[PDB]
């Protein structure tokens, strides 16, 4: 369902794109950025809005055939944008303590639809912080040139689908 | 019986509001529109209506104008309304002064949609006709600082079916007057009175 | 069930309108014994120990009189010095008690029209002429003009 | 054919009738009224009808996108088809047709087969000339489409009667320019 | 749970007066900056789905789902934008946005020829610091009738 995955370093800009399963193409890399600057632009306002004028976990359903860690885990993300929905796809967001924040986007569609697409979303950070935080061409805050992040996580698309 | 023709109500409906400004307009005679030709200035819908009772201008004449139109809608629609339908109740020469009762019992029902009237007359010399919910301005609002300052700017409005039923009976021939007040019904208003 | 006249003074004792319904298209000249029989009634204010008003919670239909062909009485509210009084022909009176407080509801609805008509601000100084012919077009369909509405 | 049925689907979603013939009627009456209130100047009430048209198609386009949801056009070629049957036929119960559709696709013209404003109309030899019997109707679709930016300028060019020929608007489009600076 | 409505145009304008329907949180104007940094929030994502368009149309907003509450659009093709804030206890609201436009805006607002169409004062500060304009008996009545309910 998913076909598209960002990351976003926590200084606002783009760190990796792959365009999965669409194959046919218009966007090259920088329109990418723009889109890179204005979710954190967006992500900057969309916590203080507080219309409230004033324990939430998520869980485990195994996603991914092991995971990682078999337990309803806490989340960082208390007061911000999460997930987006339109007429030709849905978005969603993840932050971390850290400050990455880590996109995917669903042409598709698919409470527990949130859900599904944050335990996604925890593997993905977890498989970013072992395949190209353990890299020593690696330096901080650029692209991802590892090939070896890029098929294990193309690996993980048809593992949700 | 026959039901052919058919064209909505809505279109109708604003065409029947916008008599008004259409008239303060042609009293009153940017925003070049016809460029190919000429150019307008503007038209400000919102505030010509906020121009007669809302700066208490010389309406007076202008009041016929919203008299006179209804008239060549009131005398031509009779014989329209046999080639509306033809019921057999639709013949004109057998009564005067009481089938006016029944031909605003179709017409009232064919420009405004409902037969809610309560009709009383003075002997039969002076027949008057109301409804509690009027189709134009039972749609319409208000500013909300009051509701009184707001029946000030519906006055003309009211003006339009004075010409109708004045046609009708100049159609069957006549020279009788006619008052328009505006009532105010209790349960979930205006008022006609004719001679 | 038909008053005779309609009549309306004010706290000055200035006759505001002796309403007779049906002087045109009917019977003429006896409005001019309509309008003293008002007047008889008008000084007949408080004449010769007889008292009318015991109750001021609401001002209720108070004592009825009978005199040379009609049944007249008086309902003083005593709020804004209004002064209005019916009488009705006693040829057709049936003379019992939900007629009296038929008659009293009544006068309490000829008082509504009048407060009403009272504070219509669509026309300012309304206070010489044609608001009398806009409150006698409000008189003359409460009592009358029945015959047509089934 | 979505797009074919959405009028017979408003016409039976919507239930308001008028006859044609009282529409025709208070479409002749008003426009004598123009006629015999001003100096029989049939230039001069043109303008006016058009001004009739503007200010009453401004408010008429907003609900027509309340019976009918749609998008926003964006080219010439969808909105002048969907102009051609729909946003007519779920009010005046026509289907108009697009001709000479030109090459360069801003211009085109538009041949209506009857209309309810002109249905059984004569005109005097005084009013034979100089004068467009639906220039309300120029108004209402030049007010109607400067809501949703774009300004075409449509204007008709052809009665049934003035000439005896053919029913015709020529149309033109411009710039297609949204709103602008939210910063202020 | 719903917390605020609000109107807005195609000239950057919000026209939604005193909060209630649980705005004023007391029935289960000092939010004018509100107005515009809500705006900028839908603009720029208005922006964003533009720029991700498959099939020859473009693409409309359902709703942005922040955490610990909802945002719900309804971007008319008039540029009219009609935007109600839940609580994620009902999903997507994109047939009572229809209502309120179809029935309680259009018969109320928009045929009412006493009220304008909330443009522009005669000037040309449309995009920003102007005074707001819908103030109706019978509308703001009538659309505190119908959302009652929700809250």
């Amino acid at each position: 369902a998913i076909e598209t995955i960002l990351v976003i370093n926590k200084s606002g800009g783009l760190i990796y794109q792959r365009n999965f399963t669409n194959d046919e193409q218009k966007l090259n890399s920088n329109e990418y950025l723009i889109l890179a600057s204005t979710l954190h632009g967006v992500f900057a306002i969309a916590s203080q809005l507080t219309p409230k004028a004033l324990n939430t976990i998520p869980y485990i359903p195994y996603v991914g055939m092991d995971d990682f860690f078999k337990e309803p885990f806490t989340n960082w993300n208390k007061s911000g944008l999460r997930q987006l929905c339109t007429d030709q796809f849905t978005m969603f967001i993840y932050q971390t303590l850290t400050g990455l924040k880590f996109v995917a986007i669903s042409s598709s569609v698919m409470n527990l639809a949130i859900q599904i697409a944050d335990n996604f979303l925890r593997k993905v950070y977890c498989l970013y912080s072992d395949y190209v935080m353990k890299d020593p061409s690696y330096s901080m805050e650029m692209p991802i040139r590892s090939n070896l992040f890029d098929e294990k996580v193309k690996k993980m698309v048809e593992n949700l689908q | 019986e026959n039901s052919l023709p058919k064209v909505s109500q809505s279109v109708y409906q604003m065409l029947l509001n916008e008599m008004v400004p259409l008239a303060m307009g042609i009293e009153r005679q940017r925003l070049k529109i016809e460029e190919h030709h000429t150019v307008d200035i503007i038209r400000s819908h919102n505030l010509i209506h906020e121009l007669y009772k809302a700066d208490e201008e010389e309406k007076e004449k202008v009041l016929a104008r919203l008299r006179n139109i209804g008239f060549q809608i009131g005398l031509k629609l009779s014989e329209l309304l046999i080639f509306s339908n033809n019921p057999n109740l639709k013949f004109k020469e057998m009564d005067l002064l009481l089938i006016m009762k029944f031909i605003c019992r179709d017409v009232w029902k064919q420009i405004f949609g409902k037969q809610i009237d309560n009709l009383k007359t003075n002997h039969r010399g002076t027949f008057y006709l109301l409804d509690y919910d009027y189709r134009p301005i039972q749609s319409f609002s208000l500013e909300e600082d009051a509701k009184n300052e707001e029946l000030k700017m519906i006055e003309p409005f009211l003006e339009i079916p004075v010409g109708i039923i004045r046609g009708v009976l100049s159609s069957l021939g006549y020279s009788s007057e006619e008052v328009i007040c505006l009532a105010s019904f209790i349960d979930r208003g205006v008022s006609f009175h004719v001679q | 069930l038909r008053p005779c006249f309609v009549s309306l003074i004010d706290e000055s004792d200035k006759p505001i309108l002796i309403y007779v319904p049906n002087e045109a298209e009917n019977e003429m000249n006896d409005v001019l014994k309509y309008n003293v029989l008002s007047n008889i009634s008008l000084d007949y204010f408080e004449s010769a120990l007889v008292e009318w008003h015991s109750l001021d919670s609401k001002p209720l239909l108070k004592s009825i009189f009978q005199l040379e062909g009609v049944s007249v009485f008086a309902m003083l509210i005593k709020q804004t010095g209004l002064k209005i009084v019916i009488g009705f022909e006693q040829k057709s009176l049936s003379g019992a008690d939900d007629e009296f407080e038929a008659i009293n509801q009544i006068f309490e609805t000829v008082r509504k029209i009048y407060i009403r008509v009272k504070c219509n601000p669509l026309l300012v100084s309304g206070d010489e002429k044609s608001i009398i012919k806009s409150l006698e077009r409000k008189f003359d369909e409460l009592f009358i003009s029945t015959e047509v509405e089934l | 054919r979505s797009l074919k049925a959405m009028g017979e689907e408003i016409w039976k979603n919507k239930t308001e009738k008028i006859n044609t013939e009282l529409f025709t009627l208070t479409y002749g009456s008003i426009v004598a009224q123009l006629c015999q209130d001003y100096e029989r100047d049939f230039n001069k009430v043109n303008d006016h009808l058009y001004s009739m048209g503007y200010n009453i198609g401004c408010r008429l386009i907003e609900d027509f996108l309340a019976r009918t949801a749609l998008p926003r056009c964006e080219n010439l070629v969808k909105t002048s088809e969907v102009l051609s049957k729909c946003a007519f036929k779920i009010f005046l119960n026509i289907t108009p047709n697009i001709t000479n559709w030109s090459h360069n696709k801003d211009t085109f013209s538009l041949i209506l087969d009857e209309n309810p404003l002109a249905d059984f109309v004569e005109l005097p030899m005084d009013a034979m000339k100089s004068l467009w019997y639906s220039n309300i109707l120029c108004g209402v679709l030049k007010g109607s489409l400067e809501m949703v930016q774009l300004d075409c300028d449509v204007w008709f060019v052809s009665d049934i009667l003035r000439g005896d020929s053919q029913t015709e608007i020529k149309v033109k489009l411009n710039r297609i320019l949204k709103d602008e600076i939210p910063i202020g | 749970g719903i917390y605020s409505f609000w109107i807005f145009d195609r000239h950057c304008n919000c026209i939604f007066d005193r909060e209630w329907t649980l705005a004023s949180n007391s029935a289960s104007k000092q939010n004018e900056e509100d107005a515009k940094l809500l705006y900028g929030m839908i603009f720029s994502l208005r922006s964003i789905t533009q720029k991700l368009s498959k099939g020859s149309v473009k693409n409309d907003i359902r709703s942005i789902s922040t955490g610990k509450y909802r945002v719900h659009t309804y971007c008319t093709a008039s540029g009219l934008w009609f935007v109600l804030l839940s609580d994620f206890k009902q999903q997507s609201y994109t047939q009572v946005l229809q209502y309120i436009y179809s029935h309680i805006y259009v018969k109320y607002v928009s045929n009412n020829l006493l009220s304008p169409y909330d443009f522009a004062e005669n000037e040309n500060e449309m995009r920003g610091q102007g005074t707001r304009k819908i103030t109706n008996r019978n509308f703001i009545s009538v659309l505190e009738s119908f959302l009652a309910p929700m809250v």
